[PDB]
């Protein structure tokens, strides 16, 4: 499972009548960028690995010496 | 000459002439309004304080109703009733639809107002739709977005009246009503940020703190403001980490419920630029270090330099702890060497008056007194730049009663009438027995007022002994109840510093060190300190007196730890720790303890009640927080502040330039902070920042 | 090496002290012009002098005391 | 809940058995059974929330369109609805037996207090008074007629 | 439920300082009967005279309170101690919460002076 | 079931921090902070869920 | 692991607990609200 | 590309992936966050794992940028994001925009931008 598309998804878990290849297009939500399609990598090495979106909050200070 | 009338059956007495408002404060009922405000005029904009009143046909603003003696106040007639959904509901037909974006989440006072006497529904559905307003650029500090404004009045009557930037201004009528200067022309007051606390909603609003949390998130810690004579006392919110923001908690006496522009947007330098380990010099290169081997470091050079005494340089900076100074004068002096000086230029002697008799370097009048002032005259200084709070009291005075200021120094623009005398000392002795010997004679409550610049100039000895006369002369300025020298501070802890003993003397005044010790104190030069000199700085961040260093270790800030601080009035006052010190950085004193275990001095604490009985040895008067005496000793303090300066200082011709160079760039954090970078760009006599 | 003392601000028990330091500092600061004196009062105390040395040393004496002669005799006393 | 409004027997068991305690049980499908043909008859239109907007949510429809709407749907997700200070106990008739809740409002939003009375805390408090002189394959029989899911029991 | 557990009692409040101080006489000697008893039911590593010389200053901590009413709670809570370990009703796992100590020897660089408080700002 | 960010039109991220997400879940599983970016408007610096406690509320 | 059994130790989480009823108005924005005594048992008023 | 793993050592991603997006390079946060700095941070967690079936989401400014900016023939605009294909109550909420100044303005849910003319 989760190797099938969404909007096929819906309907493979029966939420449509209407099959994604019969809908209309004004249902299509429209996008300005490609799609990828990255099913699932669970234990393959392209499993998704986490990490905190932001820096540290408190940035140090760099060492700027001053000669007397 | 106080009346007594009914709220909701409630009794209550208040003094004649007063607001209706306040009478229902005082009852205990509770009124929702918009408009009223203590510390401001009053307007009746908002029509939120409707109340019945009987013998009234209709009901009016209790904000505008003077009290009249058998009055009998309903709150909860069916007509108010329905009056308060009503005025709510008018209210909210062209606020626009920001709740998940303005700034003022939780803090909507508008919007708690509007869930007890809101209405359920909002019948705007209309099509064509509400007004909508400009974008209105004020300035580098304050988010403006005036869609959310109401005109509630409270903006603009305080930067006319108190604040004294009389820029702000209400232009058209009904919906093409604006607030602001239409030149889109910068505003700056010396308190110019204390608007975003002041609208209710958030048509003004914090820049930096745009977005970054949210006042349910915060966690709230009452506290107390450095940089800043007064010690103002805020309120620190804080996510847990950082620090998001400070509000000024209310106090009667030290603020009115005000803080200074640089109070507030400190928070910046507070979390970008700070040490976060101890960093060792390698000779033009600092590279970080175990803790135990910078402070083994420390007393391995102490062992090669051996200073045995007056070699032992000791400066502690602006914005330090007076619980750290106590560990640092124990150090010093179980070391051997009283070298401990103020960072201030003419520091490195006595500042040319007397350490005794703390009237000498407090203010000793009340604050509170100078809304009994009569005629004041400043030397030295701009009030309005050091301790502008202090100049929102003298503009409020000023308005209130009739006074009389003279301005001997600098040529300042204050908010109120200053009268110029000159720019020498020899300028200032012809205006003392000019005219003002009558005046201050004369005059009942007056006072005379100097700031601390004055000690940076070496003549500053005669510069007392002249008015030290002065005050001696005149037996009204120096009567009992109140005496009328008063001084101030750069700083929140030189006075504290002053009650320390943090003085060097004459004889530790002449050798240069070997071992200098910096604990904060930004603006030592590379003259003010040997060749070989052994300089480790102590402090929180990254300026000038950490890029001297040899070894720099990283102390708390005024946030992280359980400080405590004296103004120029004299309040002890505790600054409750927000958060803990962040990375490796420690509290000071704490590190002092250790500095100490490592050289032979051995420091007989080590707890903090411990330097808290260690702190009443040196004045009982600091452990009893926050609570002013005056001086017994008057006349005697002024005349021993006349003998020791006398006749041997020759005052030159220099003349009295400013004290600082700009405001918003001092004390190692308004530096650090870029928003106070990018606020010291925009101000000065920018074609925004102009009056004509 | 200093000295410092505290008194009451109100007049009780600190009052020969209080006199003390309204007459006896012109002398007392002349008489020892390397050492320092400072004065602190705290609305009620007991009257104090605490001195330190030449080593960071310390050491005090408390001043339920006659007059200001009676003053003087303890600090004289403990200076030494 | 109109309960009253919807007609609906109950049965009553005769020994203090577990096969009434069973008996009972099947007869309560047959019941409420009916329940649901006396309710899909009659269901009613009406506004399926309460009416106002100051104890739950606005609908999504007119809350990006009213500015009364958006402040009710932020202070009840930031704060939430203000409760009177009191406190109640309520008890309703749970199929496993009487489930109570007791609550004590501060008068702020968060309750002060809640206890629940779930219902098989006293059935397995009442278990060594009937369980006494009983088999051990009989000591099952005994268990899940009580309903001692154990979800209930502690908490 | 009738009936109680085996070494459960019903609960009684003591009006003298004395009946109190009979009643923990009496306790301390059903848990000293019954220590060694508790290291075959709790399967421990050591040995029976540790558990008798935890027990014994166990009460070396509660030696010093003065109220009666105060002991009497406290009475009542080492009862139910009693009333745990003497059955299976807590497990070793639990059992070994009394023992933080005994297991491991702490590790090093346990802190004594202010310094090495200090270097680990008070861990 | 899981989780997701919509987007707008022509692809904008569609999350100011309103924060009613961090306000209500009853879990906790919500953490976000957010900063205004370069053209000014909000937008979220880090959101995230901790979907070990995310109890489809 | 070690003791081959599980350990009570004093707490540490991953996360810090927040409330968030910080945020909270002191008097309790519900009104006085009428009674429900009954009219024989409140107090009758002099004469 | 390669950076120092904090001890001189340099660490070697191809340059598809020390990017922010596939549609920007640079930050758009105060405290953005770099990958620059995030493989500075864990790289110990990201060894022996591939680098392509990482989210890289596409990210909005660059998209919000290439938007047409609209034209308003009166004064106030009302922007909703809303579609006119779904049945519902989608979009950001009716908000107005006061477009005198010079220069477009964004509206500040959807960022969409609108002149007066
Ligand atoms: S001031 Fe802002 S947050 Fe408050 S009700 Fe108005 S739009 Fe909402
Ligand atoms: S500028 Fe702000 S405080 Fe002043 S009247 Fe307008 S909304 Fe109110
Ligand atoms: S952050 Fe706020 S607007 Fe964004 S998804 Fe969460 S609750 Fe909604
Ligand atoms: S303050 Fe009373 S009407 Fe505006
Ligand atoms: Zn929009």
């Amino acid at each position: 499972m989760s190797q099938v598309e969404p909007g096929w998804h819906f309907w493979l878990g029966y939420g449509v009548d209407t099959a994604p290849c019969n809908t209309p297009k004004e249902k299509l939500p429209i996008r300005a960028y490609p799609y990828k399609f990255q099913p699932n990598y669970t234990g393959t090495p392209g499993a998704f690995v986490t990490y905190n979106t932001l820096k540290p909050k408190i940035s140090a200070w760099e060492p700027v010496t001053k000669q007397r | 000459a106080e009346i007594e009338l009914t709220i909701d059956g409630h009794k209550v007495s208040i003094e004649a002439g007063s607001a209706l408002i306040q009478a229902c404060e005082k009852a205990g009922v509770t009124v929702p309004r918009y408009c009223y405000h203590d510390k401001l005029a009053i307007a009746g904009n908002c029509r939120m304080c409707l109340v019945d009143v009987e013998r009234a046909p209709k009901p009016v603003a209790s904000c505008a109703y003077p009290v009249a003696p058998g009055m009998v106040v309903r709150t909860d007639t069916e007509r108010v009733k329905q009056a308060r959904e009503n005025v709510m509901e008018m209210m909210l037909q062209n606020h626009p639809l920001d709740c998940p974006v303005c700034d003022q989440g939780g803090e909507c006072d508008l919007q708690d107002q509007s869930m007890r006497y809101g209405r359920d529904r909002g019948r705007f559905t209309e099509i064509t739709g509400k007004r909508s307003t400009e974008d209105k650029n004020i300035g580098p500090l304050v988010k403006t977005s005036m869609n959310r404004c109401i005109h509630c009045t409270r903006c603009v009557r305080f930067a006319n009246d108190i604040a004294g930037a009389p820029e702000l201004g209400s232009s058209g009528r009904g919906n093409d009503m604006q607030i602001g200067t239409y030149l889109e022309k910068n505003l700056n007051t010396e308190l110019s940020g204390n608007v975003i606390d002041l609208c209710p909603v958030g048509a003004l609003t914090n820049k930096p703190y745009a977005f970054r949390a949210r006042p349910w998130e915060l966690k709230k810690t009452e506290s107390i403001d450095v940089m800043d004579a007064v010690g103002s006392n805020i309120r620190i919110d804080s996510k847990g980490v950082e620090v998001m923001r400070v509000i000024p908690r209310v106090h009667e006496d030290v603020n009115e419920e005000w803080i200074n522009d640089k109070s507030r947007f400190a928070c910046d330098g507070l979390k970008t630029q700070r040490l976060t380990t101890p960093l060792i010099r390698v000779g033009d290169k600092f590279v970080n270090a175990t803790w135990d081997d910078a402070l083994s470091t420390i007393a391995k050079a102490y062992q090669q330099k051996a200073p045995k005494g007056d070699e032992f340089k000791a400066v502690a900076g602006a914005l330090v702890e007076v619980e750290s100074m106590v560990a640092l004068k124990d150090m010093t002096n179980a070391l051997g060497s009283e070298n401990t000086t103020t960072d201030t230029p003419n520091g490195n002697s006595a500042p040319a008056h007397g350490i005794t008799f703390r009237s000498n370097y407090l203010f000793n009048s009340s604050i509170a007194g100078i809304e009994d002032a009569d005629a004041i005259l400043l030397v030295g200084t701009n009030p309005r730049r050091e301790a502008a709070v202090m100049n929102a009291r003298i503009r409020k005075a000023w308005l209130r009663q009739e006074l009389e200021i003279a301005s001997v120094g600098p040529t300042l623009d204050a908010t109120f009438d200053v009268a110029e005398l000159g720019n020498t000392h020899a300028d200032l002795e012809k205006a003392l027995s000019g005219e003002f010997g009558e005046v201050l004679k004369n005059a009942k409550n007056p006072l005379i007022i100097v700031g601390s610049g004055i000690t940076d100039r070496e003549d500053a000895g005669a510069f007392f002994n002249t008015i030290g006369k002065f005050v001696e002369s005149t037996p009204s300025v120096l009567n009992e109840n109140w005496n009328g020298y008063n001084v101030l501070q750069r700083s929140a802890s030189r006075a504290g510093a002053y009650d320390i003993g943090f003085t060097p003397s004459d004889e530790a005044s002449k050798t240069t060190p070997k071992m200098v010790w910096l604990l904060g104190a930004d603006e030592v030069a590379a003259s003010d300190i040997p060749a070989d000199a052994f300089v480790v700085y102590q402090g929180h961040n990254g300026d000038v007196g950490a890029q001297f260093a040899d070894v720099v270790l990283p102390g708390a800030a005024y946030t992280e730890k359980a400080g405590t601080y004296v103004n120029t009035e004299g309040r002890s006052q505790i600054s409750r720790a927000a958060t803990g010190p962040p990375g490796g950085a420690r509290e000071d004193w704490k590190i002092l303890r250790a500095v100490s275990e490592y050289l032979g001095v051995a420091l007989p604490y080590e707890d903090a009640y411990e330097v808290r009985d260690r702190l009443a040895e040196i004045s009982p008067s600091l452990v009893r927080y926050d609570l002013v005496e005056p001086t017994v000793f008057g006349d005697v303090a002024v005349q021993h502040s006349l003998v020791g300066p006398n006749g041997s200082v020759t005052p030159s011709s220099a003349p009295l330039t400013e004290t600082i160079e700009n405001f918003y760039m001092t004390d190692s954090i308004s530096r650090s902070s870029p928003t106070m970078a990018k606020s010291s760009i925009a101000f000065n006599k920018d074609n925004k920042k102009n009056q004509a | 090496r200093e000295i410092r003392f505290h008194l009451c601000q109100n007049g009780s028990s600190s009052a020969p002290l209080r006199q003390f330091v309204k007459n006896q500092i012109g002398a007392f600061q002349k008489a020892n012009p390397s050492t320092k004196v400072l004065v602190r009062e705290a609305n009620g105390v007991k009257p104090i002098v605490f001195a330190r040395f030449d080593h960071g040393h310390e050491s005090k004496i408390g001043l339920d005391v006659s007059s200001e002669k009676e003053v003087a005799e303890r600090v004289k006393s403990l200076i030494e | 809940d109109a309960y009253d409004k919807v007609d609906f027997d109950v049965p009553v068991g005769m020994n203090g058995d577990c096969y009434d305690r069973y008996l009972i049980r099947m007869a309560e499908f047959r019941q409420s059974l009916r329940i649901i043909e006396q309710c899909c008859n009659d269901m009613p239109a009406g506004a399926v929330k309460v009416e106002d907007f100051k104890i739950n949510s606005p609908p999504r429809n007119l809350m990006k369109e009213d500015m009364e709407a958006l402040i009710h749907h932020f202070l009840l997700y930031t704060k939430g609805y203000s409760v009177p200070p009191g406190e109640t106990y309520t008890a309703i008739e749970a199929p496993k037996g009487e489930m109570g809740v007791y609550v004590v409002s501060d008068g702020s939003e968060r309750p002060y207090k809640c206890k629940i009375r779930a219902p098989g805390f006293a059935h397995l408090g009442a278990f060594d008074h009937i369980a006494r002189g009983h088999f051990l394959p009989d000591a099952v029989a005994i268990i899940g007629t009580m309903d001692l899911v154990f979800g209930e029991v502690d908490r | 439920a009738i009936i109680a557990t085996a070494f459960a009692e019903t609960v009684k409040f003591s009006g003298s300082k004395q009946e109190l101080q009979k009643r923990t006489l009496a306790l301390y000697r059903q848990f000293l009967r019954g220590a060694p008893t508790f290291a075959d039911l709790y399967e421990v590593q050591f040995s029976i005279p540790t558990i008798r010389t935890k027990i014994r200053q166990e009460f070396e901590r509660h030696r010093f309170v003065d109220d009666l009413s105060i002991q009497n709670v406290l009475y009542a809570k080492g009862h139910m101690e009693y009333q745990e370990c003497i059955n299976f009703w807590k497990q070793q796992a639990q059992f070994l919460k009394y023992f933080p100590e005994e297991d491991d020897i702490q590790g090093r660089h346990q802190p004594s002076n202010f310094v090495d408080k200090f270097l680990k700002n008070r861990a | 079931g899981e989780h997701a960010l919509r987007r707008y039109p022509s692809g904008e991220e569609r999350c100011i921090a309103c924060k009613l997400c961090e306000a209500i879940c009853p879990a906790l599983a919500i953490t976000i902070d957010a900063e205004e970016r370069i053209d000014g408007s909000r937008r979220t610096t880090k959101y995230d869920i901790d979907m070990t406690k995310c109890i489809y509320c | 692991e070690e003791k081959r059994r599980v350990v009570y130790e004093p707490l540490e989480l991953t996360q810090a607990f927040r409330n968030f009823s910080a945020g909270s108005t002191a008097w309790e924005p519900v009104g006085p609200g009428r009674d429900d005594r009954p009219d024989s048992f409140k107090l009758p008023t002099p004469k | 590309k390669s950076i120092i793993s904090y001890n001189g050592n340099t660490i070697e991603i191809p340059e598809e992936y020390t990017k922010q997006a596939p549609n920007r390079d640079s930050t758009w946060a105060p405290a953005q966050a770099s990958k620059t700095e995030i493989y500075k941070n864990n790289m110990v967690r990201f060894e022996q794992k591939d680098l392509s079936k990482q989210p890289m989401p596409y990210a909005g400014i660059e998209l919000i940028a290439q938007q047409p900016v609209r034209f308003v023939h009166g004064n106030t605009a009302v922007c909703d994001g809303a579609n006119h294909n779904g049945p519902g109550a989608q979009g950001h909420p009716k908000i107005f925009i006061n477009v005198d100044a010079p220069g477009s303005h964004a509206c500040q849910y959807c960022g969409t931008r609108y002149e007066k003319e």
